[PDB]
């Protein structure tokens, strides 16, 4: 049997270097100078290189000769070794959920929020429904706002109303004041986002879920990416097992120390209370404000209506976070850093506006999610993540305040974003250097340095002794 | 803003604008010399 | 001959059968150099549609498979020289196969890929 | 050097003849061969004048390169087939 | 920038090395490509003692010199001794090189000479008939081309060489004395000319190299080319 030879070739132009390879033997077939070679192969995926099968190299250099493309293999050769000569012809070839939230990769709707409205069934795309940031094509020759249908009808251009349906500027569909619109699923982020996957770290506590060794706890010695053969030391077991992933699951007794890794909740920390199935509760470090979480790892009050850390209307005139629930009533933070016990219904959900923009003390632009410090008013010093803006206030989130779970308002202008004489012809018309022409360097309430242009010297003199030109 | 220069070439004090092309309005010499200041200069003798 | 191997590289497709990779114009004006008596898609566009391939990996030049080791295990020793594809993407209708089998054909698959 | 050192090195130089791919079907060739160099004297400006001798002061000047260029002819004569030569000759290249 | 003369042989003897004097000629045509190809003629410095060896271009190994001359093409001995000794009647010139001429009694024709030099050759043929021409080929163009590169010129280079050999003998013997190399008769200047005629040369050659990369990447399609934009005037400049 031949054997598979490596040439290498230019790149991008290995297919049309075979098809000139086919041409030349049948061009050649019947002549006296015959191609004695007996394949030529060119991968899908392989690019730089092809392969000639042929039962020496010389036949190999005496076919390959004329060929341009191949200059750069013409001189060696190199035999593809005999146990992996099927590996050339050898081809190879959860996660989303309907009303789950992704991260579109691209676009000025990068990073963004956004709804699975509908899962395609082809598996190509998923509507998603978003909130746009638009100009509505008057700025064009932005924070997110709902979509104003009247307002596109009234700037004109690329719009089709349909109803509460809409086209607009490149086929952007939107519904309702929300944009519903496909987009790949390859373009979009589908995990982590939290508006299968396994992380483990050596050193953390597992238990086994399954199998013979079910209920054995033990501490990570090593990881990997599936069967993670995670190697632990179970209690009273000086021997190192493997298990897969899926076997396993991140244990804790009442009393540790855990943080959050993933969820609405992440980067918070706090100790354990209770244990339940599959549940974990906790409470946090900076307020003792109660956490349910999954092992792995609700938000949201009974009647499902307002959800912890949303913008209410408490008056006509006072607005304010909630930041406690309890079966009956909010404790609600309002604009003036007080803390008042509302009725559920007592106060309205407030339309959040994401796209809002305030003055820092120093006169910068500052918007959802920036950080800052402040640096005046009753909360100086602190630091903190904008999390809403209404007139002259600021409700900032910082995990490692405790009080009112980790909420606090502060005012936009408390925070921050995280002489004549000089070069003036000047005359000493007094003293030892009388006469001299200069120019001030530096200058005081006293004296002033004087570049004098004559010699290759500046000194110094009263600016009584000085007189301007 | 006049800014007057001189061409190296014939001499000829021409008027350019800043942001254009160093030109000489005749004899096409492209070496321009700036001028001498108005500022007052003082040397001792020494 | 020169008339198998393919003009240009666009809209090259691979047949179904022996993974013959031919342009669409060869297809229409040759049918398939090995077993169109079989097949019969000259004089047909959609009988090709129906029996070549939009997707293929891998191309082999085969000019003497009566010696080559590539055409032991790609199966296509017997065949004439041509362009060759290795994996195939596709399938013919059952009335296709039913056809050839009944002329003593079984379609065999040159679909050779590992599929995870 | 300039006088006949870039002659002779221009002229000792073996003409390239360069075939096809040995074939195209089931490769002829020519020969390109140049000589006698003409060196002109240093010229200054490009597509925005009609060019002018460099000073050699104005190159100091203006950070120019005080260069001057060199012209040859060539001679390309090509043979395809019916055996009927012509040769086309591109004087000042 | 100085250099040594090309073109003149000269006999130095190094002082801690396996031979006591060595020969050396670096030659150059008239301004061709090819740069200083310097060949060596060696003495060794102590059985029989004192052979004569002649590291040669492209060639990894000493070749003794009788094996040269027999490859050259002088299949006898007395030829071969014409051409180094020139008085026969000197016999203390003939005592120091027989041991060089009973090193090479296995070789008696022309070709089993080539092969042995092919075999010493940077790129060893697999055939004979390969290394024939390998060495050939570095006999005519490589070694002395001063002296000639054309169809005959081995009586030429053969008196050159053989003078070459007499020079280290008369070196061996002391009747002459070592050339010295600070001596600036034995130095050459390289200067404005010299210099730009060196590197235009190489930049002529690489331009060169360019225009048959345009010409075959046109004439592989076979359409036409243009010259004007097949030279890249940039190089040179
Ligand atoms: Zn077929």
């Amino acid at each position: 049997d031949p054997n598979l030879w490596t040439v290498k070739c230019k790149i991008g132009e290995e297919r049309a270097t075979a098809i000139s390879l086919m041409r030349k033997f049948i061009a050649y077939q019947f002549t006296d100078t015959p191609l004695q070679i007996k394949s030529v192969v060119a991968p899908e995926h392989v690019k730089g290189y092809i392969y000639v099968e042929a039962y020496k190299q010389t036949h190999v250099k005496q076919a390959i000769e004329g060929v341009g493309n191949l200059r750069l293999g013409y001189w060696n050769q190199q035999m593809v070794p005999i146990k992996e000569m099927t590996d050339v012809l050898k081809v190879v070839k959860a996660n989303l959920k309907p009303k789950s939230w992704v991260r579109l990769k691209r676009g000025i709707y990068k990073d963004d929020i956004a709804q699975v409205d509908y899962v395609e069934p082809s598996q190509n795309t998923i509507s998603l429904k978003m909130i746009p940031r638009i100009d509505y094509d008057r700025i064009k020759a932005p924070p997110q706002r709902l979509f104003d249908a009247e307002k596109i009808r009234s700037l004109g251009g690329d719009v089709a109303s349909d109803g509460d349906f809409l086209i607009f500027e490149g086929n952007r569909y939107s519904r309702k004041g929300f944009l519903f619109k496909s987009f790949a699923m390859s373009a979009v982020i589908t995990e982590g986002v939290k508006p299968r996957e396994h992380n483990f770290q050596p050193g953390d506590n597992v238990e086994v879920c399954e199998g013979e060794l079910i209920n054995l706890q033990g501490k990570i010695l090593s990881v990997d990416g599936n069967k993670i053969t995670i190697m632990p030391k179970h209690e009273d077991l000086k021997d190192m097992l493997e298990f897969p992933a899926q076997e396993l699951r991140k244990y804790f007794k009442m009393g540790d120390h855990v943080k959050v890794i993933a969820g609405r909740f992440e980067g918070d920390t706090g100790l354990i209370v209770r244990v339940e199935e599959n549940f974990v509760i906790l409470f946090s470090d900076l307020t003792m404000h109660e956490l349910k979480v999954l092992p792995r790892d609700s938000g949201v009050d009974v009647g499902g209506q307002h959800e912890w850390g949303e913008l209410v209307q408490l008056d006509p005139q006072t607005v304010g976070v909630i930041v406690r629930l309890e079966r009956e009533t909010f404790q609600v933070l309002n604009m003036y850093g007080k803390v008042v016990t509302v009725r559920h219904q007592a106060v309205t959900r407030k339309k959040d506006n994401r796209f809002a923009v305030a003055l820092d003390s120093e006169q910068n632009n500052i918007h959802v999610k920036d950080i800052v410090k402040v640096i005046d008013g009753p909360h100086s010093g602190r630091e903190g993540e904008i999390r809403h803006l209404f007139r002259s206030f600021a409700f900032l989130h910082c995990k490692k305040l405790v009080e009112n779970g980790g909420m606090f308002v502060c005012k936009t202008r408390h925070l921050v974003l995280a002489n004549e004489l000089i070069g003036q012809t000047v005359r000493i018309s007094q003293g030892p250097y009388k006469g001299y022409i200069g120019v001030v360097k530096d200058a005081t309430e006293s004296t002033a340095r004087v570049e004098l242009h004559s010699t290759c010297q500046t000194i110094s003199v009263d600016r009584q002794r000085l007189t301007t030109v | 803003q006049p800014m007057i220069y001189i061409c190296g070439e014939c001499h000829t004090e021409n008027e350019i604008k800043s942001r254009d092309p160093i030109r000489c309005r005749e004899c096409g010499y492209r070496i321009m010399y700036k001028k001498r200041t108005k500022r007052l200069v003082v040397f001792d003798a020494r | 001959a020169l008339e198998t191997v393919p003009k240009d590289l666009r809209h090259l497709r691979a047949c179904l059968l022996c993974s013959l990779v031919k342009t669409i114009d060869q297809f229409e004006y040759d049918g398939c150099d090995n077993c169109d008596a079989y097949l019969q898609m000259k004089g047909n566009r959609e009988m090709v549609y129906d029996c070549t391939s939009s997707s293929f990996d891998g191309i082999i030049a085969m000019m003497s498979p009566e010696d080559s080791w590539v055409s032991k295990w790609q199966r296509v020793s017997n065949f004439k020289p041509g362009v060759y594809a290795v994996s195939v993407t596709g399938r013919l209708p059952q009335g296709i196969v039913r056809e050839l089998k009944s002329r003593g054909v079984a379609y065999k698959s040159r679909d050779t890929a590992i599929k995870t | 050097f300039i006088q006949m050192s870039v002659q002779r090195i221009v002229e000792d130089a073996p003409p390239i003849d360069l075939q096809a791919e040995a074939q195209h079907a089931s490769p002829p060739r020519y020969l390109l061969k140049f000589e006698q160099i003409y060196l002109s004297k240093p010229t200054h400006w490009e597509r925005d004048g009609a060019p002018s001798p460099m000073m050699p002061n104005e190159a100091r000047l203006r950070n120019l390169t005080y260069s001057a260029p060199l012209y040859v002819d060539i001679t390309k004569t090509v043979i395809k087939e019916g055996e009927e030569q012509l040769q086309t000759q591109h004087q000042k290249t | 920038q100085e250099k040594m003369a090309t073109n003149t042989v000269y006999v130095f003897a190094k002082k801690d090395s396996k031979y006591a004097y060595t020969g050396e000629c670096r030659s150059c045509l008239e301004n061709s490509s090819r740069p200083t190809s310097t060949i060596w003629v060696s003495m060794l410095a102590r059985a029989i003692g004192q052979r004569i060896v002649a590291t040669l271009p492209y060639i990894k190994q000493e070749v003794p010199i009788i094996i040269v001359f027999r490859a050259l093409g002088f299949v006898s001995d007395r030829d071969i001794l014409e051409h180094i000794i020139y008085d026969f009647e000197d016999p203390e010139m003939m005592e120091m090189v027989k041991p060089s001429l009973d090193e090479a009694f296995v070789i008696q024709e022309q070709n089993v000479a080539l092969n042995f030099i092919g075999s010493r050759g940077a790129k060893p043929g697999v055939t004979k008939e390969k290394r024939i021409k390998y060495a050939k080929e570095v006999l005519q163009k490589e070694m002395l081309p001063h002296v000639g590169v054309s169809d005959f010129c081995e009586t030429k280079k053969a008196y050159f060489l053989g003078y070459m050999v007499h020079r280290l003998l008369l070196a061996a013997l002391g009747r002459r004395e070592l050339d010295d190399r600070d001596h600036y008769g034995n130095k050459r200047l390289d200067l404005a000319g010299p210099l730009l005629a060196f590197l235009f040369r190489g930049m002529f050659k690489n331009l060169l190299k360019e225009v048959r990369i345009y010409a075959q990447k046109f004439i592989d399609r076979g359409k036409d080319f243009n010259l004007e934009l097949a030279i890249k005037t940039r190089i040179i400049s």
